[PDB]
């Protein structure tokens, strides 16, 4: 059914152990690739944002009117506990406005799942052919599903105490 | 009828596919099992809300010296009442769920004959009288049973909701 | 005319056979002898219900030295208002009774021209300001009725309802 | 428009003559006369009801340090208010009066594009805000009119009138 | 739609020039800019006549420990709310306000499917909710928005507006 869609691919083919799409209803497909592609475009963020904050890298100046500042603020799971309680809503929020009002098809016009042009912002994706554009859909997917297994490792390591990085 | 409930932004959402098999009385049971539910949600939030924000009754609630200031806010609250008091509430709700006041058959597209005076308006505003109030009545209940996962599991953790704002409102 | 009052659970309900004449004439007599014992026996148990909760004016209700709180609760409050009170209610009341206002004349539709202000009328939903919400006054009627026959008995074996109530509730 | 007011037990009641000419234009004027008279009379009535119950403000008036509790009960208080408050009742009052939201010149059927809770326009009962609560106001207006020719030979003994209360009622 | 708003003594009143262009597409959007005005104005002149009166919460607002009594009357009191209060306002309201609720975007007769008492969509007259009351609530706003650039130049030089009538009122 879902045999010859994106994602499957050398060495592992079509891959699915569960039979999760085996009845072949593309709704329950279309849904579970948007959920694939949605953690996969949070992950790649994610990674990029655990190994540049445990570089040292912070923003300049402080986080709020009080004098805190970015700098004492360290990496991982204990972020959140220095971030002010002003801050932690807003960050919180303003995702939600992304999630409400932003990252979606707002328009219908989307090409697939996970298109969120909206026909406001264009990059050039119409001056790639067919196969570029399944490629780079493909390159997307599959960044995607590496930095979510990269991003799960990174915060199991950050628990156990046993770091993974140098 | 059928059209109701599927108002933007999310349209008709049937995720998992359990009403993906045609028939209505799968599609009524589920309307006002889901009706229901947003009923006694939106008054339990509203219950929770004027319980927690101290609007009590002067007076013993039984012989024993238990008066409603003696009785908690949250979740030791309906467990403290009396147990002749909780059996009266089976009494009394009881027949008013099954028997008295509000039919409940099969979800009868449950119509109850009451709602106010001049405002159940068919004859004046089709749109206003269902399809906009009566979307919005399935919605408010589908906050408000969200509230009550969130009033339940909120509390799970020591302090409740008028506890709750005093100290820390931070996660686990 | 018929086809209103009773109602679920019951409809057409004269079980002893009072009125099965078949003959609206006295039916309609009788409805409105139903529906004065209906007004009346719904203000005297709410002026019941608000008389025993404390409910009270301040200051003295003459120059007797009465206060409103030295009037008891319960059968004795109407029976030891002063005399020339009771003639004002007369005066008043026998006015508003048998001429102006609310007019009895004979039992006949009294219909009194006091309609609510929008809510409850015709030219708007007519399932609602008759055939229900007429159906319904008579029926809290029923409830009223029935629940000073309940009072008075209840003040005649023991002493006043809240003295019903701090003591025993349970049967003689 | 014209069968206005008088009802049961009167109707047309025009004892003495001066109103049975026969043309209604004169008949025109003097009924939106009886309007505002009616208007007039009945918030002049219920404000001497309200202002004799105690029910005041708080708060000096203005500078002069009278207090809404200083300026007496009954006739003294419209006269012994300060001028530049009289002043500024007439600016606002008459601007609101012989000019506009009210606007009340040529006098009949002004009608001012108000109703009350905005019920009873049209397009409901037909019957119940046009010749009946139409007359009762105007007939609400007819005791009130009397309720201050009254009144004011009520104050006009020496005191006003919750100090005619204390003391004798009966005629001199 | 075009014969909305102004009315006696004015009717249609243009008189600088900038909308006496023959086409009604661009008094179209400043008309729903004016409605919206309007809205806000309205609630914000009796947001400062009921924060002005002493009507406040108690407690504290936060944290802060600033009460509802420490924030001062007038222009400082929306300048001086805690930052992380003003983004919720910005999280609630903005929601609220582009889409979700009140849909304003496009910008002319949203209408927004709301009514005041239930009161007022059609089928009643039709005179009074098309071209009068929705010509007042427009004109309510135009009071509303000279009140408050009164209001800020009121609050400009002398303090805030309960301390400009303590002391002088008349001008520099
Ligand atoms: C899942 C992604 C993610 C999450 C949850 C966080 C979370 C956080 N970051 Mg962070 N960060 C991220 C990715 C992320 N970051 C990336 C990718 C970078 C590299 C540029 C950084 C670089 C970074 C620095 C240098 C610092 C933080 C800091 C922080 C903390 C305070 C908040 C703040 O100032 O953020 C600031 C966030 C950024 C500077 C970058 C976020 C960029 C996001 C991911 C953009 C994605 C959405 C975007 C709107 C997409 C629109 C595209 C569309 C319009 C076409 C907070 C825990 C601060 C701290 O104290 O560290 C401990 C701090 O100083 N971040
Ligand atoms: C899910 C519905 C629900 C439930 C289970 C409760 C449960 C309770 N309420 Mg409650 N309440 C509710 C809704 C509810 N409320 C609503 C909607 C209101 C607003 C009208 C109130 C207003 C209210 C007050 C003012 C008080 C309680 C109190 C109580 C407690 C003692 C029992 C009692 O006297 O009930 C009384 C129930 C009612 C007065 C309203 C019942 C509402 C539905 C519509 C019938 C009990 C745990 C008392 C208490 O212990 O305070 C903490 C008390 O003083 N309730
Ligand atoms: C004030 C007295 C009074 C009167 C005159 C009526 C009159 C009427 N009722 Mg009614 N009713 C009343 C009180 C009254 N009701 C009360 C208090 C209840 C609550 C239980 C009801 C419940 C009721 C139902 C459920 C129905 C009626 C119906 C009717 C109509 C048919 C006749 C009938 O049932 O017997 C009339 C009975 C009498 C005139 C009784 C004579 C007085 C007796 C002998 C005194 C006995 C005292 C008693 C022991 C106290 C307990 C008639 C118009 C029927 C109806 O509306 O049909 C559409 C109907 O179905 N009634
Ligand atoms: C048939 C019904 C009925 C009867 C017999 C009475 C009779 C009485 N009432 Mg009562 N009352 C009634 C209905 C009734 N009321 C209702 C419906 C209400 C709610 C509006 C009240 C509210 C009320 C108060 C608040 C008080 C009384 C009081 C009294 C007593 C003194 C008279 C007086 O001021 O009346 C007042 C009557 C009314 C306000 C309503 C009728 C007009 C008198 C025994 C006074 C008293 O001393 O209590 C014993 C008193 O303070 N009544
Ligand atoms: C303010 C002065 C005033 C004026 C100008 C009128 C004018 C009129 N009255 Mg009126 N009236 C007034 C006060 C006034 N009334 C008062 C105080 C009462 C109370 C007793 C009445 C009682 C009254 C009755 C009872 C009737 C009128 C009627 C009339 C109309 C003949 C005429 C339009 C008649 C009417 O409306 O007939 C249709 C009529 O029958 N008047
Ligand atoms: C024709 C009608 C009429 C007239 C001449 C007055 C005149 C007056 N009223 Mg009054 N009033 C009226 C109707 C009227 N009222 C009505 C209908 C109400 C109910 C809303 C009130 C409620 C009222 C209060 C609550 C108070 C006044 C007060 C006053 C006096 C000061 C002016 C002011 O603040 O107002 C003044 C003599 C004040 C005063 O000192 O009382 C004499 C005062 O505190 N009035
Ligand atoms: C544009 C309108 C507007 C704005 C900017 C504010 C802004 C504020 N209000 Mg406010 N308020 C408004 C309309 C508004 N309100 C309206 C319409 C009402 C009546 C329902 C109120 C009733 C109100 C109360 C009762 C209180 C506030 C309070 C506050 C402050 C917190 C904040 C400055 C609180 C405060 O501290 O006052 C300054 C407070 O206790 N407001
Ligand atoms: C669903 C709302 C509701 C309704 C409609 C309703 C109707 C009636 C009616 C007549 C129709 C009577 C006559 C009656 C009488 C008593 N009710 Mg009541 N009642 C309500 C519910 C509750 C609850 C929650 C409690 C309660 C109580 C009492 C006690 C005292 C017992 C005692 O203290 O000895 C007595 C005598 C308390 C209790 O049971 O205490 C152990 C208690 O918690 N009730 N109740
Ligand atoms: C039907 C309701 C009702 C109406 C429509 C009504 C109208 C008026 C009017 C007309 C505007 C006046 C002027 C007036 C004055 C007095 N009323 Mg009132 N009155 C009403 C009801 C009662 C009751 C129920 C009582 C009562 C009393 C008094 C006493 C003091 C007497 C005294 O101290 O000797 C005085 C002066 C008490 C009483 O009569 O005591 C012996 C008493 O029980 N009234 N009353
Ligand atoms: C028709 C109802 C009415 C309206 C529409 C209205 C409008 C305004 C406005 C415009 C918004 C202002 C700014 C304003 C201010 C003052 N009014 Mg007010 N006012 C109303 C009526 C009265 C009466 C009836 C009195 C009165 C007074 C005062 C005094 C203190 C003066 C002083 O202490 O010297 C001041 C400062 C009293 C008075 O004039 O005392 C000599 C007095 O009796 N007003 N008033
Ligand atoms: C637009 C109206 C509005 C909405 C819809 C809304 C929703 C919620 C919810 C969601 C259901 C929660 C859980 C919540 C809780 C808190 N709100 Mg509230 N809130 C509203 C408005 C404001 C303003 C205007 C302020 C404010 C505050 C606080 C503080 C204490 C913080 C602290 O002490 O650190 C807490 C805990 C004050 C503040 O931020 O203080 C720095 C402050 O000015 N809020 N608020």
């Amino acid at each position: 059914a879902f045999e010859d869609e994106l994602g499957a691919q050398p060495p592992l083919g079509f891959f699915d152990p569960l039979g999760l799409v085996a009845d072949g209803d593309q709704e329950k497909f279309d849904r579970l690739r948007y959920v694939e592609i949605k953690h996969g475009r949070i992950s790649m963020l994610a990674v990029v944002g655990y190994l540049v904050q445990e570089a040292g890298v912070r923003l300049p100046g402080t986080i709020d009117y009080s004098g805190k500042t970015f700098a004492e603020i360290p990496n991982g799971f204990a972020a959140f506990k220095e971030i002010p309680a002003g801050g932690l809503v807003q960050l919180l929020f303003f995702i939600g406005v992304l999630e409400s009002s932003v990252m979606r098809d707002l328009t219908g016009e989307a090409e697939f799942v996970g298109d969120f042009r909206n026909g406001a912002i264009d990059f050039g994706w119409d001056t790639f052919d067919e196969e570029t554009q399944f490629k780079k859909r493909a390159i997307e997917l599959n960044q995607g599903r590496a930095a979510q297994m990269g991003i799960l490792a990174l915060m199991v390591h950050e628990q156990l105490g046993v770091s993974l990085l140098p | 009828e059928n059209e109701l409930g599927a108002q933007p932004p999310l349209g008709f959402f049937d995720p998992l596919g359990l009403v993906e098999d045609g028939n209505q009385a799968k599609f009524d049971r589920l309307r006002y099992v889901e009706l229901k539910h947003g009923r006694i949600s939106m008054l339990a939030v509203v219950g929770y809300l004027i319980e927690k924000a101290g609007i009590r009754l002067p007076g013993n609630i039984s012989y024993d010296g238990t008066t409603f200031a003696d009785i908690p806010d949250g979740f030791a609250a309906l467990s403290k009442i009396p147990d002749a008091g909780l059996f009266q509430l089976f009494a009394f709700i009881g027949f008013l769920e099954v028997f008295v006041m509000k039919d409940i058959t099969g979800g009868e597209f449950v119509g109850d004959f009451r709602n106010g005076f001049i405002d159940f308006g068919w004859d004046s505003f089709d749109e206003e009288t269902k399809l906009k109030k009566r979307a919005i009545e399935l919605n408010q209940g589908r906050a408000a049973m969200m509230g009550i996962l969130a009033l339940m599991v909120h509390e799970k953790l020591i302090p409740l909701g008028y506890d709750a704002d005093l100290p820390i409102i931070g996660h686990l």
